[PDB]
This record gives structure tokens, C-alpha cells and sequence, in this order.
């Protein structure tokens, strides 16, 4: 099975369970209640620039069974995102053993719509990452 | 009040009443009557009155007048014309048709002069045999057998140029109905199609598409007629006159509580937010087309015209109909959206409900429309040519009846529209019935047999080869609706509530049931159950709603559909109460004395006992196979029996009804036998002597099968059959009994097995060619034609014809490479031009040789192995030498155990006397009962018998299975092909 | 989860919008100047798993369908009616779709459930 | 009750259709084998069966024991009507009586529903043979 998982193609569709774009008046505010403590833990001493984050947030809750079956982990997804798009796609992954595992994506600032831009980014991301 | 254990005779006499009330070709006759009475009269109801120009000239048509068929000779003297007379010559059995015309002339003098020409001969139209306008309508048996006409002839065919042509109902997709499909290679994930018309008023094709693009983001697009480029649906909706997005979504989604439909239709709105004004939408739509407007206002006008009339004509083409058109478009988009989400299954093309059958009626109506348009164009050309001087105008010289006559003759003779209107198959009565009752698929996956064909179409009967599946045949009880005006149902609906679509808020549609009439969304209703109950009561009483009207309630979809248009196929079947039939013992008693009581099948229909259910209503109804053991009390399966079949065996067709015990065979054998019965040799018509049809075969001694089905009672097979009952033994005698071949008794052939007469007809015409004996020609008479009764051998001249050479070239006709025989009849007559033509009927005697092919009712086509005399043939203890010996080894290959059961039942019937019954689904006649009956007559129960070798007289060790079986001689013979 | 918001005076759709001076989500119609305060704070949600309650789609009106397999063993718990009508989901895009839903066969009372 | 953990590599519908098809097929094969073993020494069918067993075993089994399940496109009879094979059944009926399983043999006679399902199966077989002969002829010509 371990040999199988690294031979079978896996997009973001096969691992994700739900996807939603929220608007955050403050990353510390964290309108998603369940993620508040982890957000406070992460954004303290940030590796990226807090002032450069986009107000919008793309939160995707993955499928635990699919992740376990393919032996996938959060850091692999994060590094795949970083390789695919670069440093200006700051992504944060909650945890592995934590119940209801989830991960968040924001856009580093650097015309048509701010939210439709994230819509198109997700549309071209959900079936192109090749985990 | 109830009929327990008597159900068989009751249902069979019910079927008898249905058949002797309607007949076998009732659908064609009814369709032709509807076309003549209504379609021809309605041919002028929407075409613009003729106007020409400054003097002005107006021409209008008032009414039609159709008379009985009449023929005009060369001198022009009219005379009554008979179908036999029309068949003897190569002419058309057509009746004249006249029209009333009014012409008004204005010379700018403020006065209009109007004159009416009455009974203006508009042209001759063919009259189909046995129709209400045919001379044979309402004639007794003696009246038919005093004008040289067969009483058993079903009619329902035209006589074009002396040839019997039958119109085959063309299968087409149903009109005014929304279908959702999903193509694989196409970029559209789901496509919504709706073919629309205005009941043959104009433009026979007018369809729009409502598709959605695949996400490989759900963009909904609309394709409109006369629009080259794709158009977003929201743009079309705003063009219709609904600028606000909320109104558009109200027309699309009736229930705002459903969020997924809105979030998936969001891309449609997001792709057309730039256009918010109606005029902008009209400009956008008109900017794309076959002929784009030179200016913006012209483009807007063109878009208005294409939206108002070209697209969705069925919902309405009036000046103020945008709201209804928008509602129907929203319904289409709603259907597409719900099909995308999986709310409803994708529409099935193979589903027979979504198909209509164009009989002679609609096809002739389309032909008449085309020919009327051509005649109007010719009249306009003639009037323009003759109006330059402006002296006067004459309608009699401006009318060209020849155009209509030639168009009808060409369309019914050559069959070009292809595959329609071929010569009627007059080789067997069963073959003729099957040809008169058949269906052609539109495709030049219809290959397979759909579930919805049950009762609608015969399952077993279908051709073999490249045409398998394409050609189908109607079941015995099948019928085609001739179409009724939808109006009375309408005024009845507005008589009840039916909150009209014009004056309802879109919120009311969410919890209401949509009401459609002929596919048009006429409105909504609040209580659909009682509405359907009232509609069913009216249909049963036939007070306002005829029996052919189809009414469907899709409860889950919350829709009610009413179909009154011609084409849909339905069968009549019983109506069931809570757990009881509507058919009581009183109805059976009344039907028993059908004569001298004027209680026919129509009375049974009008009594609310039997009703016609079509394919559309079949999903909403749950049938009962038999009333004997389905409404009784047992382990509960379904207690809501609302309808019951009169008899399951009625699902078979004409050819499939010939097979005895068809349920004991497998379907390939039933199909093969249905194919064989068409070419089975025997008497085909009662008046074969007077008529001359080429390639005719008549059997010496046709016999009723010893094993028969009750359906064959209504096929008039016992009236005139095709085949002989022969004593067949299943043994391997001398090796001439291979997998297909059989060996028959030479002495019994000398006694009259399948002795046949083959009549061949040769027709010749002379024109400026003369019938005269040239100076072998010995048998020729002084008139250039040999008198009947002379034996003609090979390389012999039967017709002496000489053509002048501008010393004289000979254009005589030979006997087509030694077609030996004896001339039966000679005929000379004058054609339409008055030229003399001749017809020669020659009979040839065909005695079964060892190359002729014979087939049982179970088994493949098989030639004769070898013919042995009676002494050579094996014999039983009673000296009964088998008539035909067949291969035992052919059971896996050609013939089934149905053949063995037929042999057993035939032996039982021959010993007992009463003709055995082979009803397919009987449950009271099985193998054990037949075996017991045979054993009761001093025979082995299993049909085996001790046989003695003919050559040596030794008692054969294995007891041979021998019994009487019905065999059929086939058209394929060595004598036919040696020539 | 998001529903739908409509402009009032223009009767058109409201699109998400952001104002930097207040730094909060709003819904504004692009062809007008109307703005509305947004409370959900979630512009949309994507449900690729397609977990939808089939009971909501089912209407009680289908209870009076003769072709449906009426059953007696399972009674309606709302009104005590023993007779019911069971049928499968028969909905596309659902791989796990054979669950039997029961509609009460009461006289136009109606009740949809699953056992 | 769908506890019934589905087999890997297939959905619920495919898995349970496979289970039903396997049950029907093995029952048909067992009945056919029993019918063939029934013929001891005198049955004339056994003479062809024991010698010409190329393709006659199934025909004999159908004649004596059971016709068997009727299949269309490698699957049971599809719901031509709305979730119903024929109007004589109930909606969403996956039992052996529907979907095209012929309980009775050819001797006992086929019920009208079984007759129609067998007609569908025979029509599919005729279509398959008609296309197969043409394709085989084309392949033979191309190869030669
Ligand atoms: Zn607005």
C-alpha cells in the first residue's frame, strides 16, 4: 500500500472534504471559533509578515480517512503549495492528530476582485497540486 | 358480479368484441379519417390570404368538398371507379377534391368587386382503402363479394399506379417536451432540448437548447434558432423583459429555500451583469445571426422577431406572450438545474413515451402543406405574369391540379420523402397484416428492445440482418391516437380553479402542481389529486375528454401533463377498483350476445370499465398481469392495483401470434418464426383469381393448425391459412436428415403436400409500339397476344409487340429465362392516355422437390433432404408413415421443445377431435395434461411410438417421437431460382 | 454556509465588498450604491462531499403513489399510522445511495423519516 | 439495513449488483448440473450432452432446469420506466422476480414478464451477433 500511494495520482480533490472562504476582521479575532487557540499559537513570532496578509482567508478541511490512506501529512501539503506558488501564499496547517484537521491559506499582497481572485486560485489549485 | 375461474372466456370475448369492433388496421383508418376530415379542412386556417398589387387583387379559400372516387376517360366522361378496377390498371384510386374560392378586385375606385367560384376542382387526392370516404366503407360481405373485393381484406392502403402502397408510421421524437441529456465528448455537461411547434401550422422544426458547460464555473448557455453564436441564458431572460435579477431567479427557481440551485446558477448571472437593460440584451442577441442588422435598431427588431416567434413557438407567438415564454424558459432551466444535481434522472432517448408515430395522417398532412405552398407559389407566378396588362384574371386557368396530383403520386409511389410507402406485401395474409402494422425507427440506441415497448410493440417480431431492431410491429391491442383539439380540456380547466400562469406570483409555484397541456405550461393547481380524479372520471365518461387523451401525474416532480396530440401509442386495458375489476359478469353477458344487441366495444369503453393507457401514463400506473390471482389475499406484494391487462398474450404482434406456446421457446426462435411467417406460402387473399399481382403463390390445401392460439382467431388465419398439418417424426433415418434438412414422403407429396400454383403477371404498354403477331410466334394469336390456356415452354414468346423503325424492330417479351407454365388470363385495356396495354397472368405448378424449403412454427428454414415413397418411409404399428422426418439433433440448433409440445398437442387434438389451444400464458394447459390426454387415447403419454424400418421391416430399437405438426412452405424454391 | 442577499431598490444581486476605512465585509450591488452589513462573514462554502439531507427533498405528496411499495411493519412515529411507503434515494452523484426513506400514508397528514 | 461493508474497488451499487448476479449465476449453474446429472442412461438429451458439450450444456439446462437470469449490456434488466422494469412491479424492486431472472424452465413455460425479459435478452444477442459477424469479417479481410 505504501508503494501504491506514491504511484496513484492524488490531487487536492481526493484529500479535501470541504472548502470555504471566510473574511477575517483580524487574524487574532479568528471568526472560526475552533481554530482560535491554534491561530494565537501560530501567529505569535511569525515567519511571514502579518501586515502583508490578505483580509480574506481560504479554509479547507481535509478528509482524515483519505489522508491516512495515502500516508499524507500537513507539511508535505504546505511544501507542495510553497513550491507551486512561492513564498507569497502563506499557508498554515493545524495539526495531524487533532480532531477535525484543517488548514488555512492567505495571500501576500504584492484589479478585478479580491474574492473572485481567491476563487480562481482555488479552482486552478484544487486539481493541479499533484500531492 | 364477479367472474372467478371464468376469466378466460370473459377476457377472450372482450378481445373478440374489441377486434370485431375496431379491426387490425384501425389506427391507419382512423388517422386517414382524421387527416381528411380535419387536416385537409384546416389546411387553410393560418396561411395569409393571397394579396397582389395600383389595382389590388385578393384571393381566399372558403371550404373543401371531397366526393367519391371517380375516373375520367380520354374523352373526359366521369364514371364511378372501383378498387378492383383501379388495381387491374396501373392508375391511382383517387377521389377529386374541390375548393370554394373568393376573388376580390379593387381598381382604386373606392369599390371592391368580389366573385365566388364554387366547387373549384383543386385536385385529385388518393383515397385509402376501407376508409370512411372509400366506396367499400359500410359494405356487407355480399356487397364485397359482388364487386370483386375480399371481405377479409383489411384495407388501410392506397392504390398508386395500380400498386398497393402502404404508409409506414415514422418514429420521431415527441414535440413540445423538455429532455435533458448528457453527452460525453461534448463540452456541455447537461443539455436541455425542447422541440416545439404549433400543431403543423408552419415551420415543422423549431427547437432551442438550454445547456451548461462542464467544469473541466457552471455556466448556463442557451442556443436559439437563427442564432449562430452561443447566448447566455440571463441575457435572453433580460431580453424577454425581466431586467431585475430577482425576477429572473423567480422564473428559474420557484423555491428560494433551496440554496444549492442558486449557488450553482450564480455563474450565469455573473457572466451577464454588464447587460442590465432590455434594449441592450436585444442588441446583443440581434448582433449575432445569419443576417446581422445594419444598424442597432434593426438588430433589436430582428432579435424581437426571433424571440417572439422563431424560438419556443408552442408556448405562444402572440404580441403579448413574453411572460409565458419566460416562464417556460425558466422551467427548462429549472429542469436542467435539477437534473444536474441528480434530483431527476436523465431523460432516456430509448424511452418509448418520448416518441411519436406519424401515421398516414400526419405524413399526408405534411405533403399536402408542401404541395399547397408550391401551388400557391405557382399561382402567384402566374398572376404576376398575367397581371402586367391588368385586363382581367381567371381562377380556372390559374389553378394547377396537376401539381398536387403529381406530387401525391410521386410521394406515394416512389416513396421519396426514403423507407416509406413501399409496395404492400401480398404474399401471405399474416404478411399483409404485419406490413400494414409496422413501425420504422428514425435512425437510418434503437437497436435494443426497450422496457417501455411492453404492450406497445411486439417484442418477438423484428427483421434480421442490418435492419434488426429498426423495423418493429404493433401489438394486437396497440392503437395510435389520431389527435384531438386541446381546447375543451382547456375551457374545462379554467372552469375549475387552475390558477392561471399569467396571474400567479412566482412564490405560489413552489408548492403548487404545474399543469401542462400538450407540453404547454397552461398553469398551476393547488390540489392535484382531486383534479386528476375529476379528469379520470371525465375521461371514463367521455363527456368532455375523449378516451385517447393521455393524462399523467408526476407526483414527485409535482407536475400534471395532458397530451392530446396525434402520434402517441396506447393500448386499452381494464380499470381496477380498490381490489376489484370494473368488468362485471353483466358486461360479459351483454358482450356474449354481441349481435342483435348493439353492445360493442365502444359501449364497454364508455361504461368506464376499460380505458386506453399510453406509454406516458404507464409509469404512473401499476398494472395487474391477471385478475385471477393478483387481487386475491396472499403474502402482500402490492395492494394498490389500479389497472389490469385484458390478456398478456396481447403483447405479441400478428406474426408472433402464429407461434403456438411461444413462451416455451426462446426469443431468437420467435423472431425467426415471425420472419418466416411473412414468406410462408399459402392462400393470401380470397379474390386472388380476379386480381393480378406479380409473384403470387397459392397453396392447394391450406389447413387450420391442430395447435392454435386464440389470437389467431382474430387474425382470420383459420379463415385462410398458409401451411399444412403433416405427420412429422423426429428421427435420423438415412443421413438426408441433417441439421436443417428434412425428408418427406414422396407418395404423400404425390397425394398433395404443399402443391402450389405460382401466378406471374407481365404488363406491357404500347405508345407512340403495337400488339401484333410478327410474320417462336406460333402460339401467338391474331391480336399479338396468346390466348390463355396454352402451355408455354422456355425460350417462348407470350407477347407479340412490334415497334416502328423510323424492317420493323421487335420489342417482344420472353418468358424470363424458361419460366415454364400455363397461361391463366389475358387482359387488354386502355390506359389514361387511351393507349392499349395488356396484362398476362401465367400459372406454374410447383410440386415440392428436394430443394424446396419448409419450416415448422418452431425451427429454422430447412430444405428437403430426399423424398421416399410410403414403403420406403418408416411405419408404425397402425401403418401411419410419417409425413416428414426431421433431425433429432437440431434441438439445440433450430427447433425447440415448443415444437415437441406442438406435436403432442396436435396428436391429442387429432385423437380427441377438438382443436388444441396453445395460448401463450394459460397456466391450465401444460405438458402433463397433454401427456395424460394422449395416454387416454391408447398412445404413449410422451408421444413416442414404435416404428418399423421401411426398407427391412425391422422394428426400430428407439421409439420415434411422431405427431402432427403445422408446417409452412416458403417462397424460396429451386424452381423459382433455376430461371 | 451562504444563502442569497438581494438589493432592494434595484432588486438585484448583492456582491461581497470590502471597505478599508471600516475594514469589514459588506454586500453591495454593483449597479447601484446600496450597501448592507454582512453577518455570516463567509462568502461561500464548497461541499465536495455532497452531504445533503434527502428528507428535505422528499415531499409528502408522493405518499399517495399506487406504484410505490406500501409497507405495514414500520409505523409512523409522529401519528401512529402503521401503513407507510418506503423508497430508495434514487439520486445521482451519491455513491452511497440505497437508503430507504419512509413517508407516512396518513390522510394528507404526511411525515418523512428513515429507520 | 446496509451495514454490509462494501467490497474495495467498487461502490455499493456495483458491489451489490455483483453479489446478486453471482448468486443467480451459481444457482443457475447448480440447477443445470443437477438436471444434467438427472439423465441416467435413456434420455436422448444426455447422448448429445456427453458427446457434444461444446455449447449444448446451457441449452439443455435451460430446457430442463431453469432458463436463468436475462442480462442486458452485461447487467440485469434496466429500469426502463421510472425506477421500475415493467408496470406490473413495484418501484425500486431489486428482487429476483424483476430485473430479468426466469425462474421457470422452457418446459414449464415463461411468465409474461419473464417472456418479455427473455425477448430483451434475445434482441441484445441478435444485435451482438449482427455486429460481431461484420466486425470479424472486416478483421479477417484486413489481416489477410
Ligand atoms: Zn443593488
Amino acid at each position: 500500500k505504501d508503494i501504491l500511494c506514491r504511484l496513484e495520482h492524488t490531487t487536492l480533490r481526493k484529500v479535501t472534504a470541504n472548502t470555504a472562504i471566510y473574511y477575517d476582521p483580524n487574524p487574532q479575532s479568528t471568526v472560526v471559533a475552533e481554530d482560535q487557540e491554534w491561530v494565537n499559537v501560530y501567529y505569535e513570532m511569525p515567519d511571514f509578515d502579518v501586515a502583508r496578509i490578505s483580509p480574506w482567508l481560504l479554509r479547507v478541511e481535509l478528509d482524515r480517512k483519505h489522508m491516512t490512506d495515502r500516508k499524507l501529512t500537513m507539511e508535505q501539503i504546505a511544501e507542495k503549495i510553497n513550491a507551486g506558488f512561492g513564498d507569497d501564499l502563506n499557508c498554515i496547517f493545524n495539526d495531524d492528530n487533532a480532531e477535525k484537521l484543517v488548514l488555512r491559506i492567505r495571500i501576500m499582497n504584492s484589479k478585478m476582485d479580491d474574492d473572485v481572485f481567491l476563487r480562481c486560485i482555488e479552482s486552478n489549485m484544487l486539481t493541479d497540486m499533484t500531492l | 358480479e364477479i367472474t372467478p375461474d371464468l376469466w378466460q372466456e370473459a377476457c377472450w370475448i372482450v378481445i373478440s368484441s374489441y377486434f370485431d369492433e375496431k379491426g387490425l388496421v384501425r389506427q391507419q383508418l382512423d388517422s386517414f379519417d382524421e387527416f381528411i376530415q380535419m387536416s385537409v379542412q384546416r389546411i387553410v386556417e393560418d396561411a395569409p390570404p393571397i394579396d397582389l398589387q395600383p389595382p389590388r387583387y385578393l384571393l381566399k379559400f372558403e371550404q373543401i368538398y371531397l366526393s367519391k372516387p371517380t375516373h375520367w376517360e380520354r374523352d373526359g366522361a366521369p364514371s364511378p371507379m372501383m378498387p378492383n378496377e383501379a388495381r387491374l390498371r396501373n392508375l391511382t384510386y383517387s377521389a377529386p377534391l374541390y375548393v370554394d374560392i373568393t376573388k376580390t378586385v379593387i381598381k382604386e375606385g373606392e369599390e371592391q368587386l368580389q366573385t365566388q367560384h364554387q366547387k373549384t376542382f383543386i385536385g385529385k387526392i388518393p383515397i385509402m382503402l376501407r376508409s370512411t370516404y372509400c366506396l367499400l366503407n359500410g359494405l356487407t360481405d355480399r356487397d364485397l363479394c359482388e364487386l370483386n373485393e375480399c371481405p377479409l381484406d383489411p384495407g388501410g392502403y392506397f392504390i398508386i399506379n395500380g400498386s398497393e402502397k402502404v404508409l409506414i408510421a415514422q418514429e420521431k421524437m415527441a414535440t413540445n417536451t423538455v429532455y435533458v441529456f448528457a453527452k460525453k465528448d461534448s463540452k456541455y455537461a447537461y443539455t436541455g432540448e425542447c422541440r416545439s411547434c404549433l400543431e403543423n401550422s408552419s415551420r415543422p422544426t423549431s427547437t432551442i437548447w438550454v445547456s451548461m458547460l462542464a467544469r473541466g464555473g457552471q455556466r448556463i448557455v442557451a442556443t436559439l434558432p437563427y442564432i449562430k453564436q452561443e447566448v447566455p441564458i440571463i441575457i435572453v431572460f433580460r431580453a424577454l423583459g425581466f431586467v431585475s435579477d430577482r425576477d429572473i431567479l423567480e422564473h428559474i427557481i420557484y423555491d428560494f429555500e433551496d440554496p444549492e440551485m442558486m449557488e450553482m446558477v450564480k455563474p450565469s448571472l455573473d457572466e451577464a451583469f454588464v447587460i442590465q437593460e432590455q434594449n441592450v440584451a436585444l442588441n446583443f442577441i440581434g448582433s449575432r445571426g445569419a443576417k446581422p442588422g445594419v444598424t442597432k435598431e434593426k438588430r433589436i427588431k430582428y432579435a424581437k422577431e426571433v424571440l417572439q416567434k422563431e424560438m419556443l413557438p408552442h408556448v405562444g407567438v402572440s404580441d403579448f406572450c413574453e411572460t409565458k415564454k419566460a416562464y417556460f424558459l425558466g422551467y427548462m432551466v429549472h429542469r436542467l438545474l435539477l437534473a444536474a444535481l441528480g434530483r431527476r434522472e436523465l431523460d432516456d432517448r430509448d424511452h418509448y413515451g418520448n416518441k411519436r408515430l406519424d401515421l398516414a395522417g400526419p405524413l399526408l398532412a405534411f405533403l399536402f402543406r408542401g404541395m399547397f405552398k408550391n401551388l400557391l407559389k405557382e399561382v402567384r407566378i402566374y398572376a404576376q405574369k398575367f397581371i402586367d396588362r391588368g385586363k382581367d384574371f381567371n381562377l380556372e386557368l390559374a389553378i394547377k391540379t396537376r401539381i398536387i396530383s403529381d406530387g401525391l403520386k410521386y410521394s406515394l409511389a416512389t416513396g421519396n420523402w426514403a423507407g416509406v410507402s413501399q409496395v404492400l406485401n401480398r404474399l401471405t395474409f399474416a404478411s399483409t397484416l404485419s406490413h400494414l402494422r409496422r413501425l420504422n425507427s428514425p435512425i437510418g440506441k434503437p437497436r435494443q428492445l426497450h422496457n417501455t415497448l411492453w404492450g406497445m410493440v411486439c417484442p418477438a417480431e423484428t427483421p434480421e440482418g442490418h435492419a434488426v431492431g429498426l423495423v418493429k410491429n404493433l401489438a394486437l391491442m396497440a392503437y395510435i391516437s389520431v389527435g384531438s383539439q386541446p381546447s375543451p380540456i382547456l375551457e374545462f380547466l379554467e372552469e375549475w380553479s387552475m390558477e392561471n400562469l399569467e396571474e400567479i406570483s412566482p412564490a405560489a409555484i413552489a408548492d403548487a402542481t404545474k399543469i401542462f397541456v400538450n407540453g404547454c405550461w397552461v398553469g398551476i393547481h393547488k390540489d392535484p389529486e382531486q383534479l386528476m380524479n375529476t379528469l379520470r372520471k371525465l375521461r371514463r365518461q367521455m363527456d368532455i375528454i375523449v378516451s385517447e387523451v393521455s393524462m399523467i401525474r408526476d407526483i414527485r416532480e409535482r407536475e400534471i401533463r395532458i397530451y392530446t396530440d396525434a402520434g402517441r401509442i396506447c393500448r386499452p386495458l381494464l380499470i381496477v377498483e380498490k381490489q376489484k375489476l370494473l368488468l362485471k359478469k353483466r358486461h360479459i353477458d351483454q358482450l356474449k350476445e354481441r349481435e342483435y344487441n348493439n353492445y360493442s366495444w365502444q359501449d364497454l369503453v364508455a361504461s368506464g370499465v376499460v380505458e386506453y393507457i399510453d406509454t406516458l401514463e404507464e409509469e404512473t400506473v401499476m398494472l395487474a398481469m391477471t385478475p385471477d390471482d393478483l387481487q386475491e389475499k396472499e403474502v402482500a406484494y402490492c395492494s394498490t392495483y389500479t389497472h389490469c391487462e385484458i390478456h398478456p398474450s396481447m403483447i405479441l404482434g400478428v406474426c408472433a401470434s402464429i407461434i403456438p406456446f411461444p413462451d416455451h421457446n426462446q426469443s431468437p426462435r420467435n423472431t425467426y418464426q415471425s420472419a418466416m411467417g411473412k414468406q410462408a406460402m399459402g392462400v393470401y387473399i380470397t379474390n386472388f383469381h380476379v386480381r393480378m399481382d406479380t409473384l403470387a403463390h397459392v397453396l392447394y390445401y391450406p389447413q387450420k393448425p391442430l395447435v392454435t392460439t386464440r389470437s389467431m382467431e382474430y387474425l382470420r388465419f383459420r379463415e385462410l391459412p398458409a401451411g399444412i398439418n403433416s405427420i412429422v417424426a423426429i428421427a435420423s433415418y438415412t443421413g438426408y436428415n441433417q441439421e436443417d434438412s428434412v425428408i418427406m414422403n414422396r407418395s404423400a407429396v404425390d397425394r398433395g403436400f404443399f402443391r402450389s400454383v405460382f401466378y406471374r403477371s407481365y404488363k406491357e404498354q404500347e405508345s407512340k409500339e403495337v400488339f401484333e403477331k410478327p410474320t417462336i410466334y406460333d402460339k401467338l394469336d391474331d391480336d399479338g397476344l396468346i390466348a390463355p390456356g396454352v402451355r408455354v415452354s422456355g425460350d417462348d414468346v407470350i407477347i407479340g409487340k412490334t415497334v416502328t423503325l423510323p424492317t420493323k424492330r421487335d420489342c417482344s417479351t420472353f418468358l424470363r429465362t424458361s419460366e415454364t407454365g400455363i397461361v391463366d388470363q389475358v387482359m387488354v385495356t386502355l390506359n389514361q392516355e387511351g393507349y392499349k396495354f395488356c396484362k398476362i397472368r401465367v400459372r406454374s405448378v410447383r410440386i415440392p422437390q428436394i430443394g424446396d424449403k419448409f419450416a415448422s412454427r418452431h425451427g429454422q428454414k430447412g430444405t428437403c433432404g430426399i423424398q421416399y415413397r410410403q414403403e420406403d418411409m418408416p411405419f408404425t404399428c397402425e401403418g401411419i408413415t410419417p409425413d416428414i422426418i426431421i433431425n433429432p439433433h437440431a434441438i439445440p440448433s433450430r427447433m425447440t421443445i415448443g415444437h415437441l409440445i406442438e406435436c403432442l398437442q396436435g396428436k391429442v387434438s387429432a385423437n380427441k377431435g377438438e382443436i388444441g389451444d396453445a395460448t401463450p400464458f394459460n397456466d391450465a394447459v401444460n405438458v402433463q395434461k397433454i401427456s395424460n390426454l394422449l395416454s387416454d387415447y391408447g398412445y404413449h403419454l410422451r408421444g413416442n411410438e414404435v416404428l418399423y424400418n421401411g426398407f427391412t421391416g425391422r422394428k426400430i430399437t428407439s421409439q420415434i417421437f411422431i405427431g402432427p405438426t403445422y408446417y409452412q412452405r416458403l417462397k424460396h424454391m429451386v424452381d423459382d431460382k433455376i430461371h | 454556509f451562504v444563502g442569497i442577499r438581494f438589493c432592494q431598490e434595484c432588486n438585484n444581486m448583492l456582491y461581497p465588498k470590502e471597505d478599508k476605512e471600516n475594514r469589514i465585509l459588506l454586500y453591495a450591488c454593483r449597479n447601484c450604491d446600496y450597501q448592507q452589513e454582512a453577518d455570516n462573514s463567509c462568502i461561500y462554502v464548497n461541499k465536495i462531499t455532497h452531504e445533503v439531507d434527502e428528507l428535505t427533498q422528499i415531499i409528502a405528496d408522493v405518499s399517495q403513489d399506487p406504484t410505490l411499495p406500501r409497507t405495514e411493519d414500520h409505523p409512523c412515529q409522529k401519528c401512529g399510522h402503521k401503513e407507510a411507503v418506503f423508497f430508495q434515494s434514487h439520486s445521482a452523484r451519491a455513491e452511497d445511495a440505497m437508503r430507504l426513506y419512509y413517508v407516512c400514508t396518513a390522510p394528507h397528514c404526511g411525515h418523512r423519516w428513515t429507520e | 439495513n446496509n451495514e454490509l461493508e462494501p467490497t474495495p474497488g467498487n461502490t455499493l451499487r456495483q458491489t451489490f449488483e455483483n453479489q446478486v448476479n453471482r448468486i443467480l449465476n451459481d444457482a443457475r449453474d447448480k440447477t443445470g448440473s443437477s438436471a444434467q446429472k438427472s439423465l441416467s442412461e435413456y434420455n436422448n438429451f444426455k447422448s448429445m450432452v456427453v458427446s457434444g458439450a461444446k455449447g449444448s450444456k446451457i441449452n439443455i439446462s435451460q430446457v430442463i432446469a431453469v432458463v436463468g437470469q436475462q442480462n442486458v449490456e452485461g447487467k440485469r434488466i434496466p429500469f426502463g420506466f421510472k425506477h421500475r422494469t415493467l408496470p406490473h412491479f413495484i418501484k425500486d424492486d431489486y428482487g429476483p422476480e424483476s430485473r430479468g431472472f426466469v425462474e421457470n424452465s422452457y418446459l414449464a413455460g415463461l411468465t409474461p414478464t419473464e417472456f418479455f425479459f427473455h425477448a430483451m435478452g434475445g434482441r441484445e444477442g441478435l444485435i451482438d451477433t449482427a455486429v460481431k459477424t461484420a466486425e470479424t469479417g472486416y478483421i479477417q479481410r484486413r489481416l489477410i
